[PDB]
């Protein structure tokens, strides 16, 4: 900056995580599935999560075998705290697995104050011809999880995780899934 | 004598191959009660647990050869005298989530026969167990989890004496597995769904009775304050506007003794019923006979102007909703001897010259 | 080894040995099992089967005469 | 799609046939005692008996193939160091009588 | 079994071996490719056996009477012979597996192959010791490495 | 910014370095050798330091001779320090060797509140057909080391070094290293 680069696509909202509320002022955590589309938060921490119905998630949802590279746009609000009084952090993990033994993939670090954002990438390849079936027993086939951590939860309210396909995506194959249910962005007055 | 075991053809890597007897590896029955109703599974397993507790003769080799450069073709001989009629639709399908749907649109997409034993003595079809390769094995599928499901999509229409059984015949042919694997080119020139557009009941009687079906299909179909949703019409809901040769595939579900015509056409949704000029427009008459039950409408790009949308907001009337419709209305009148309604399933195949145009946001919802 | 017949006999030896000795074992599973021709067939089975919702392996003898509805567990023991 | 069963290839009366391992049908266990003597029956069942409790890639094709045009090879592979030897002999007749003889010679 | 997850170094106490090329393939996260073997007498002479080696997946138990069902090489030993080298084709595998595992995955819930090593018939001899026996992955031919390995920290499966 | 450009790659950490706990002030240091995986921190100050195994690191540790591009990532965590009270900067240093004699390869210099990122490359090359054999005495051959500095340990928590191989990346050669024991990323809450 200041001088902006350009942003042009269309990045669609999958996965809103709201912070709990007062007074938990304890350092905490959530972890979005970003493939099958969940959002465990860590502990017994009362985190508001959403899980939205664009087009990209749907297919995340219901293809079996993926591949290709996948654009995120992770965005943070933002509380309306004084700029001087910010102390909070994010700290970011991809990660494979959500076990202890496995390694992060990609590790990101924001101290941007209100609000930040944070583009990146990463490409589902697997064994299956280029293709990956998310947590298949078959070859340990692994999904993608965005571990995310608030080091002030009174500062930072919510996460957002945006996606968008690159267009070498390409999938195979139905999941059954059940009845998704019509959860719609309550948008900001 | 002695001979050196090391040189042997034990290492032999070759594919199940042979005549259908030396191939079939397994034998399924499944039970038809004698009063189902629509919309009610019959048989739901993963597709290894189907060769458990069997011995056929291509059994052992199934399990044991590492890879499989066959497909897999089942058939289904069920049958039931011309009086009734039903649809039974087997299903396979690359996986599941816990408490997963069952309705006939969620399943039929992927990899899936729909017959009717009233009139079709048995009915065959082939199919690759791994979407996206040449390739597959019995280990593959048992920790892939790869389901098959069968599904009464439409009940007796006449009940039988007594219950009935399929008897599906699992067996490995030597066609080479092909992939259908989707993806985001903008034109292509076959795109293949499988979309169930809906199952038409029409009632017996004299009254106009017309039956809409939108072509703005992306966004999946309803359910309570829920949707439903395939992969490919999640997939073909990636674009906001689209086009093309739409390959509909329309079957009887009903008895042969149940009869009527049917014409097709592509028109808006402002044209009421009780207007009685559809026959100005282009369109396709349908009548079925005793032995025939599935028929191919194709809609060429003359009857097309421009693109449509893919998904259409949920609260917007037909008044005003400027995508075209598939209607499906009675020619004549629906009659026949016995009491039952004559269903009629339509089924969108395929886009053929596919053009998808933009980037849909998306819009959460299903109907128009 | 016809995997059905034994799957059946297997079962066998679980409702038999629960019937003689007034037990409640689950059947889970066959694991192995070995034909051997005699007067009849005499199988030796590996199983599993839940003791109180726990699961645990079990050797069994069965004899059977395909000529007669004739089928004798002869033995049953953990392994 | 439909077709008319009766012209299938179900009646296939082929042999059986492959490489050896799409022909093997049973494997047998003998049991060789550390101190055996001579004029010791180590296996004696019938030759369909061995086919008991089987899951080998022809053997649900060898009991249910009406005619079998090929012989049937059987290997034993059974070794021991150059120091010691034996002289086992497996040997097929085509039939018994009660309380039969099993000498070498017979 | 042997795995083919190979992977991630071979175990030790709260630790782990390494040797470069073993931690060069752990640098892709799925691979395949012609595995050639070279298993090696260890033993006498004297120790005799004939060992079936196959490719087949962790579920299968011992005391599963049927493993030449699969595809199969047979190995007996000459006096003389101490060397051979089992190859196994593209056609032994369907897909690319996992060259790192973790851990805790047990032998019921693994989808990967392993190398099995089965007695044939017994192991022999007049003198006592055990019938000792050395596979050695030589390498690996028309090698395909899929992905990029974040990693994952520990050895078998 | 405040639109970012676009990270995309697997970054495996390898060396993570928790600065000494209160009421350690003073400034201090800390040295990552970045082939052989080694952390020596300056002085007797006690810091917290663990080297993870993640697939890059046990092939720099176990290879001998390797040849070409590392891109490395280093991540600076990030107390919960007030923004307007934040005075901590963060001065790195590559060096091929660490005596005195020798000058620094590269410098940077970051003084942005709680968390910060640095992407940088370098090129291992070296005598023997473009292989380099870290700290050989042939040829006088030498590592690269990454000394990084905390101006104030009481605002900045931790160090973390992610590395990745560009595709040129070549090795040749194995060392015989002793049994590498199991530490775990210990991940936050």
């Amino acid at each position: 900056g200041p001088v902006c680069a350009e942003a042009s696509d269309v990045y669609s909202p999958c996965m809103i995580a709201s912070t709990p509320p007062a007074p938990f002022s304890d350092v905490t955590a959530v972890t979005f599935d970003l493939i099958n589309g969940k959002i465990t938060p860590v502990g017994d921490d009362n985190w508001n999560t959403h899980i939205y119905n664009p087009p990209i998630m749907n297919v995340l949802r219901t293809a079996a075998w993926k591949s290709g590279t996948i654009h995120v746009q992770l965005n943070v609000r933002g509380a309306g705290v004084k700029r001087a009084d910010w102390d909070g952090q994010v700290f970011v993990y991809l990660r494979q697995s959500m076990n202890p033994e496995s390694y992060d993939a990609r590790t990101f670090v924001i101290s941007q104050p209100g609000s930040a954002m944070l583009n990146f990438s990463f490409d589902i390849i697997g064994p299956n011809s280029g293709f990956e079936f998310a947590e298949s027993p078959w070859a340990n086939q692994t999904t993608w999880y965005l571990e995310c951590v608030a080091t002030n939860p009174r500062q930072i309210q919510q996460f957002e995780v945006n996606m968008r396909f690159d267009p070498n995506f390409r999938v195979a194959g139905n999941i059954l899934m059940p009845p998704f249910p019509l959860s719609t962005e309550t948008p900001p007055l | 004598m002695e001979q050196n075991l090391f040189a042997l053809s034990l290492d032999d890597t070759s594919s199940v191959r042979g005549s259908l007897l030396d191939t079939k590896f397994a034998q399924t029955r499944v039970l038809l009660s004698k009063a189902m109703a629509g919309g009610d599974v019959l048989l739901d397993e993963y597709l290894y647990d189907v060769v458990n507790g069997q011995d056929f003769r291509a059994t052992v080799a199934f399990l044991r050869t590492h890879v499989i450069t066959g497909k897999i073709k089942v058939t289904a001989t069920t049958n039931i005298s011309d009086n009734s009629g039903c649809c039974l639709m087997l299903a396979i399908n690359s996986g599941v989530r816990g408490k997963y749907s069952t309705d006939v649109y969620t399943i039929c997409s992927q990899d899936s026969m729909t017959w009717n034993p009233g009139c079709k003595k048995n009915f065959s079809f082939t199919f690759n167990p791994n979407p996206c390769g040449d390739s597959w094995s019995a280990e593959m599928i048992s920790r892939s989890r790869v389901r098959m499901t069968v599904i009464c999509v439409s009940g007796w229409t006449l009940s039988p004496t007594t219950d009935v059984i399929a008897k599906l015949d699992w067996s490995i042919v030597n066609e080479k597995c092909e992939p259908t694997i989707y993806h985001l080119a903008d034109c292509q020139n076959w795109l293949p769904l499988n979309r169930w557009m809906g199952k038409l009941t029409f009632p017996q009687g004299v009254t106009s009775e017309v039956r809409r079906m939108p072509l703005s299909i992306g966004g999946g179909a309803g359910a309570t304050q829920a949707f439903l949703a395939n992969m490919p019409n999640s997939w073909i809901s990636m674009w906001r506007y689209f086009r093309g040769e739409l390959h509909f595939e329309v079957t009887k579900m009903s008895s042969p003794y149940i009869k009527a015509t049917v014409t097709f056409l592509i028109a808006f949704g402002n044209l009421s019923d009780a207007f009685g000029f559809y026959e100005s427009f282009p369109h396709r008459i349908v009548q079925f006979a005793e032995v025939e039950e599935k028929c191919t409408l194709v809609f060429s790009q003359q009857e097309f102007v421009t693109a449509w949308s893919t998904q259409v907001n949920p609260r917007t009337t037909l008044e005003a909703d400027g995508c075209p419709y598939l209607y499906a209305i009675i020619h004549d009148s629906t009659t026949g001897t016995i009491s039952g309604d004559f269903n009629l399933g339509v089924k969108l195949v395929g886009i053929k010259d596919f053009c998808g145009i933009g980037s849909n946001p998306g819009i959460d919802g299903s109907r128009l | 080894e016809n995997s059905l017949e034994i799957e059946e006999l297997a079962r066998f030896a679980v409702d038999e040995h629960n019937k003689k000795e007034n037990a409640l074992l689950e059947f889970v599973r066959v694991v192995k099992a070995k034909e051997q021709v005699v007067a009849g067939t005499m199988y030796y089975l590996t199983l599993e089967a839940k003791d109180g919702g726990k699961k645990k392996l079990y050797e069994a003898k069965v004899w059977v005469k395909p000529w007669e509805n004739f089928k004798e567990l002869q033995e049953f023991k953990p392994v």
